Order: structure tokens, then C-alpha cells, then sequence
């Protein structure tokens, strides 16, 4: 009963000026010790900003002179405004609660789930997507799998349920291929028992977030 | 009294003003001083006063003033941005306003540029909004450049006419002129006093 | 300020008869005040100003009165080629433009029935995997119109979708499209897709109705 | 002879800086007394700003401080320009001239046929089109109607005409729904003589404006 939710991420151009927005639910923003936490892909986490409950703001020195922390008392909105990027602050950023759990320490002890800002410019592009038909060479004894492959996109975050969220068993997204054409790719399959190769729904519902493309498609045995 | 759009100009001189009875006649609906506050009138020296007299509806009083805008103020009458002197007005429903409407105070609504302060325009030429020359005739963006108030005593306060009156204290160079009285006491005799005369 | 308001919003106009929409107003004015006419889609124009000395363009119709807070807009009929909507304008001295809202007008033409029409969804639609199943009402009076789908005989409720048209300026019947909406999943569950429409002009309710799967 | 384009409208999210420009013919801006209209759907008129012709400027001071007029003398356009949203100015606005008609009183007497301007960001998407054949569930004794459902766009200025503007007599355009989804949709339907359900050209075109979108689709019987 208390998650925030931080809108922004989207790509950019390096020299942008985009800002977040940290949503909080549960709790005043204004008597609280919020933070921000970011992650760079693949490595370890770091610190960048902290605000006091009366109106001090402080920086991880090396992102300092570029970032600014505001936040709306009457709207209970958390901002990191960001400016003048050098393109290697692409991470995937999370918001953080510093509350005391003790007579002497304290600590972040609720989180945000975290959203990804990415830079590079090279713009943005949506996904193709083909049906990966299940098959008798996919197909072994009681199971056959079936997928679906969504490519050649930039905006990083994508996302491909099956059956608008239905299956959850053998549902496994693979992890996105960037390729040298710049753009990304992924494909996303399920296993289903082969006495079921057309007899059920399996529709991939693709969903891009950055853009605004959201189709369904269906797979079913070849031909 | 005068139009709006060739308001009066008397220039008053060599005299004894007497600002209070203006100042507290509690007749004017508007009285405001601006390069020196009222109380401080009947105390100090220039060398020439002007009075500019007109009428206008009630709500366009507020346009007599050192930087507004509005057709009044635009093209009627302007008032410099380092202004000195005062304004008054009063409403004058039962003098101007006639039933059936007062058809004869008029004032200017189309002008090629707005007027320098102090400045007026009598002219009476056909205005010309779009580019097609106008040739003396009306027509499309050919317009006669004055309307008319028509005043009826049955308007709402606001579309009353006001009668509107700004003296302007001006100090040229030169080595005096009109002034407020000089009150004086009595002269007492034979008692060793403090005089002035 | 000055706020006017108009009585009479939309009422109903017969043909051969009269009309007259009623507005007033705060602290008086005079003859400051133009009155509107805007056709449902165009822009607006002014038949009126000051008071009343029609517009060059404007019929002999369209008469308007009063001057001091009550102003009466007035015509000797409502021609067909009205239904618009009017507006009241005034203004000051002072930057200011304070519309009245405005009303609609209408009419009474004579009891007409729809002819009805429904459409299946297109193959192009099912492959993308949702199924739109249209049905039309074409020209009528009465809009007090009911669309019932049905589903193998189940009342549909909660999946449609209706719009209707603006009373046509020629014939002044009434337009209206009823859209219902399924996944082409729940599509190939039922055969029967029936629309069943209930109006004044039918003596009893019209359905047209078709079999999924049935060139 | 004397009707003035306006060149904007187009979505946008909240907190945007577009502009529009009302171009004129037949008359001087530089000497008439422009001024900008708005009305909300479904309500009534409201005024929005004016400007004198010597300069001076005004506000309907509930978009003051956020709005500006300025004008090109040399190019006769007259330039709102607005910047700073609040998600409620989504109107239909149009231009006037404030001209006198009469010994005393003016009025506005020629008007410019509005544009639309919305905002909510939910970016846009172009329209997709089926036809809706002409059946004999549609057909009734001398007439049969057929159409065109042009579905799923968010920018709502769209149009479909019938033959490039031919068929006027029966074509009748819906009014667009707004679903669930967040996206318009509308259909357009026209009568034609049941004698000639495919014997004559019957396509319609699909404009989408904000988009580039331009397809004719050709409608005819069932199979």
C-alpha cells in the first residue's frame, strides 16, 4: 500500500532536458527524506540526489550543476529535473523512501519499480512482428512450442504478453539482441501441449510504450 | 463641453489657484494626482497650467492615465509616461444624456498610429484597413474613422457620460508664475513681535 | 461585469408558425448587442447587431426587438433550412465579449421509418482479431429510436457503441449507426448476429440479422 | 472574397508551445481590429484576445499570462501564439474581424471556419478502414446502402468522402465515438439504387490530416 510511480524514460539526444515525475501514495513528500538511486546496465548501483524535508537538495558530484530535485507538496509528486545530459547516463532510475528503522540507523526500505532512460538519438522506430508457428520439430512427445518474434525497434523498453497476460506457464521473453544495425530485437515463445497445437488461443499481444503501438498476432501450426 | 476627439486646451496663467476647493468639493467621482499628491497643491509654484477638458463613457476613465491602452487612450488622447498633474471627472448623466440618444459626442476608433502624448487629430479622412486604396469613398475596409456615443438616461453606470478634466502643471524656464494663496494673519501693534511682511 | 442568459434552449419548430427566443441581462445596457447564427458545423455569422437592421443576406424573415434588458429574437416560421444555433453577444468599452450560451431550434416532419441495415465485419478485420458488427438506421423523425443486438438471441448490452446525425436540412429525418464491438475469439463463438430496431413509424420492431459464415 | 485560413492544430501534450497562423485575403490586418474565438464542444462561445491596429493587446484573463497575439504586415498572418497548456483549451478556434456596422456599434462580420486544437498527449495513430458491403439485410425494395468504417485514430480531424466528392446525395458521415481504448471511430454510409449495387465506382477516400494517411477503399455486394 505504497508504491510511487515515476513517469518519463523515453530516448533522447544527448543535450536533452528531461525531467521525471515521482508519484507518491501513502505518505506526504513534503516531511519525508526522498532519494533517487540509479543503475547503469549491467553494473552496480549509485547514489545521485537526495532532498531534506526543508528544502535542502544535495548531488553525487558527478552529475552535479546538471541535476535539479523539486517536489509538489499539494500533488504529492517527486521531480528529478534533468538537463544538459553527456550520454552515459543511460540507467533505469528508482525513487526511495530514508526512514529510520532504529534507535540509531536508518535506511531505504520502499522502492519504485524503476524506469529506464536511455541516450543516443539515432530516433526511434517501432517493432515487426512474425508468428513463430509451433511445429513437429519444435514438437517433442507431450509439448510443442510456439512464439512470437518482435524486431527491428529502438525504444528499448517493449513488451509481448500472451493471450493478454492468460499463460503464464512456459511464457518465457527472451532477453532483447541488439544488432549492428543499431536496433533491437527479441523473440518471446511458450511451450503448450501438442494435443493443443490450434486448439486454444495463443495470441501475443505487443505492446511499445515509448510509441503507441499495441497488435495482436496469432500463431498457429504451419501450413 | 468638448468631444473626445478634439478635447478643449485652455491654458491657464498668472493667477491665485486654489486647489481646495477643488480638492474637497466631494463632487468628483475621481480625483487622482499623480507627479505630487493633492494635499500639496495650494503650497507650491509653476509656471503654466493647462486644462484639457472632454467627455467620455464611464468606464473608459480609467484610460486618463500615464501608461494605458484602449481605443481612448490610443487614439483620442494620450497622456505623457512622466505625467505631473491631476485628473477629475465626474458623471454628468442628466446634462449629456438626452432620450432617444445624443447623437453629437463622438470619438475616433480607426487611426494609422498611435498618438504622441499631447497630441491631436481633427481629421476626418477615410481609413483604409485593407490595401485596396480607398479613393474618398466607403466600402469594405474603407471605413469612416468616427463613431458616436449614443447616450440614453437610461443606461447603466458605466455607459453614462462622464465629464473629464486633467490639468497639467508644467515648468518651463522661466521665473515664475501662478501659485497657491497666501493665507495672512492679523497685525498686532505696539508689542515686540515676530514679523513677516 | 455582464452576464446575459437565454431562456428557451432548443425548443421545437413546425413548419408555418413562429418563434421567439428570449435573453436578459445584468445592469442595462443599449443597443450593444448582436445576435449569431452558427449551422451545425460551419462558423458562425451575424444577422442582427445593435439590436435589430437585419444583415444584407438575411430573408425577409428574422426580426428582432427590445432595448434596455430584454431583447426578443423572432421569425414568422421555422424553415426547414434552420436548426442552427444562436448566440447573443455583447461588449464594453473595456477588452470584453461576453457570449450568451445559445439555444438549437428543431422541427416536426412527419412520422418517418428507418430503413435498417446490418453489416457484417470485413475479412480484412478478422485477420487483425476483432470483429465490428454495424447496423444502420437510415433517415427517420423520431431519434427516440431503440437498437437491440442480439447474439444467438441474447440481448447484447454493454459492447455498442451509437452516434446520430444532425436533423437533415432537406428532409429533416434523423441518422444513427449502432456499432458492436467483439473479438474475433468471441466472433466464432455465436451464428446468429441479429439488430433488432423499435421506432414510431414500425407497427412492430424491424431486426435485420445475418449468419456468420454464410456467403 | 474575403476568407482567412488558419494553419495549425495538431495534438500535443500538456505544456506545449504551438502556434497558429491565421493568414488573410482581401483586407489589411494591419489596419483592422483582429481578434480569436474559441469554443469548447459541445458548449458555447467564448472570447479569447483582440489586438488595436496601432498595438495594443488584450486577454480574456483565464489564458492571460500564457497567450500571445502578434501579426505579419508585410505577409498578412495573424499569429497566436500560445504556449504553456492546461489540458482544458482543447476548442475549435476561429478568427474575426471587428468591424462597424452602424453611426454607433461594430461587430464581428466575417469569420474563418475554425480549426481544431487538442491536447492529452496519448500520441497518434492513423485510421483503419473496412468496407461495409451492401446486402440485402441493407437492401429494401428501390435502395440499398453501402459504407466505410474507418476505426482506431486518436487525432480527430479525419474525413472520408465518397468517389474524390461525387456521390453527395445519401453520403452521410456519423459522427466519430470515442471507445475505451482511448481512440476515435466512425463509419460513413451512403444509399444507392438497388439496381446498381456494383454496377457503378462507389470507393471511398480516407484522409487522415494530422497524419498523412490518404487511402480509397472500393465497396461492393457480398460474396
Amino acid at each position: 500500500e505504497v508504491q510511487l510511480v515515476e513517469s518519463g524514460g523515453g530516448l533522447i539526444q544527448p543535450g536533452g532536458s528531461l525531467r521525471l515525475s515521482c508519484a507518491a501514495s501513502g505518505f506526504t513528500v513534503s516531511s519525508n527524506y526522498m532519494s533517487w538511486v540509479r543503475q547503469a546496465p549491467g553494473k552496480g548501483l549509485e547514489w545521485v540526489s537526495v532532498i531534506y524535508s526543508g528544502g535542502s537538495t544535495y548531488y553525487a558530484d558527478s552529475v552535479k550543476g546538471r541535476f535539479t530535485i523539486s517536489r509538489d507538496n499539494s500533488k504529492n509528486t517527486l521531480y528529478l529535473q534533468m538537463n544538459s545530459l553527456r550520454a552515459e547516463d543511460t540507467a533505469v532510475y528508482y525513487c526511495a523512501r530514508e526512514g529510520p528503522k532504529s534507535i540509531t540507523g536508518t535506511a531505504f526500505d520502499i522502492w519504485g519499480q524503476g524506469t529506464i532512460v536511455t541516450v543516443s538519438s539515432a530516433s526511434t522506430k517501432g517493432p515487426s512482428v512474425f508468428p513463430l508457428a509451433p511445429s513437429s520439430k519444435s514438437t517433442s512427445g507431450g509439448t510443442a512450442a510456439l512464439g512470437c518474434l518482435v524486431k527491428d525497434y529502438f525504444p528499448e523498453p517493449v513488451t509481448v504478453s500472451w493471450n493478454s497476460g492468460a499463460l503464464t506457464s512456459g511464457v518465457h521473453t527472451f532477453p532483447a539482441v541488439l544488432q549492428s544495425s543499431g536496433l533491437y530485437s527479441l523473440s518471446s515463445v511458450v511451450t503448450v501441449p501438442s494435443s493443443s497445437l490450434g486448439t486454444q488461443t495463443y495470441i501475443c499481444n505487443v505492446n511499445h510504450k515509448p510509441s503507441n503501438t499495441k497488435v495482436d498476432k496469432k500463431v498457429e501450426p504451419k501450413s | 463641453f468638448a468631444s473626445v476627439y478634439a478635447w478643449n486646451r485652455k491654458r491657464i496663467s498668472n493667477c491665485v489657484a486654489d486647489y481646495s476647493v477643488l480638492y474637497n468639493s466631494a463632487s468628483f467621482s475621481t480625483f487622482k494626482c499623480y507627479g505630487v499628491s493633492p494635499t500639496k497643491l495650494n503650497d507650491l509654484c509653476f509656471t503654466n497650467v493647462y486644462a484639457d477638458s472632454f467627455v467620455i463613457r464611464g468606464d473608459e476613465v480609467r484610460q486618463i492615465a500615464p501608461g494605458q491602452t484602449g481605443k481612448i487612450a490610443d487614439y483620442n488622447y494620450k497622456l505623457p509616461d512622466d505625467f505631473t498633474g491631476c485628473v477629475i471627472a465626474w458623471n454628468s448623466n442628466n446634462l449629456d444624456s438626452k432620450v432617444g440618444g445624443n447623437y453629437n459626442y463622438l470619438y475616433r476608433l480607426f487611426r494609422k498610429s498611435n498618438l504622441k502624448p499631447f497630441e491631436r487629430d481633427i481629421s476626418t479622412e477615410i481609413y483604409q484597413a485593407g490595401s485596396t486604396p480607398c479613393n474618398g469613398v466607403e466600402g469594405f475596409n474603407c471605413y469612416f474613422p468616427l463613431q458616436s456615443y449614443g447616450f440614453q438616461p437610461t443606461n447603466g453606470v458605466g455607459y453614462q457620460p462622464y465629464r473629464v478634466v486633467v490639468l497639467s502643471f508644467e515648468l518651463l524656464h522661466a521665473p515664475a508664475t501662478v501659485c497657491g494663496p497666501k493665507k495672512s494673519t492679523n497685525l498686532v501693534k505696539n508689542k515686540c513681535v515676530n514679523f513677516n511682511f | 461585469d455582464i452576464q446575459m442568459t437565454q431562456s428557451p434552449s432548443s425548443l421545437s419548430a413546425s413548419v408555418g408558425d413562429r418563434v421567439t427566443i428570449t435573453c436578459q441581462a445584468s445592469q442595462d445596457i443599449s443597443n450593444y448587442f448582436n445576435w449569431y447564427q452558427q449551422k451545425p458545423g460551419k462558423a458562425p455569422k451575424l444577422l442582427i447587431y445593435d439590436a435589430s437592421n437585419l444583415e444584407t443576406g438575411v430573408p425577409s424573415r428574422f426580426s428582432g426587438s427590445g432595448s434596455g434588458t430584454d431583447f426578443t429574437f423572432t421569425i414568422s416560421s421555422l424553415q426547414p433550412e434552420d436548426i442552427a444555433t444562436y448566440y447573443c453577444q455583447q461588449y464594453d468599452n473595456l477588452p470584453m465579449y461576453t457570449f450568451g450560451q445559445g439555444t438549437k431550434l428543431e422541427i416536426k416532419r412527419t412520422v418517418a421509418a428507418p430503413s435498417v441495415f446490418i453489416f457484417p465485419p470485413s475479412d480484412e478485420q478478422l485477420k487483425s482479431g476483432t470483429a465490428s458488427v454495424v447496423c444502420l438506421l437510415n433517415n427517420f423523425y423520431p431519434r427516440e429510436a431503440k437498437v437491440q443486438w442480439k447474439v444467438d438471441n441474447a440481448l447484447q448490452s454493454g459492447n455498442s457503441q451509437e452516434s446520430v446525425t444532425e436533423q437533415d436540412s432537406k428532409d429533416s429525418t434523423y441518422s444513427l449507426s449502432s456499432t458492436l464491438t467483439l473479438s474475433k475469439a468471441d466472433y466464432e463463438k455465436h451464428k446468429v448476429y441479429a439488430c433488432e430496431v423499435t421506432h414510431q413509424g414500425l407497427s412492430s420492431p424491424v431486426t435485420k440479422s445475418f449468419n456468420r459464415g454464410e456467403c
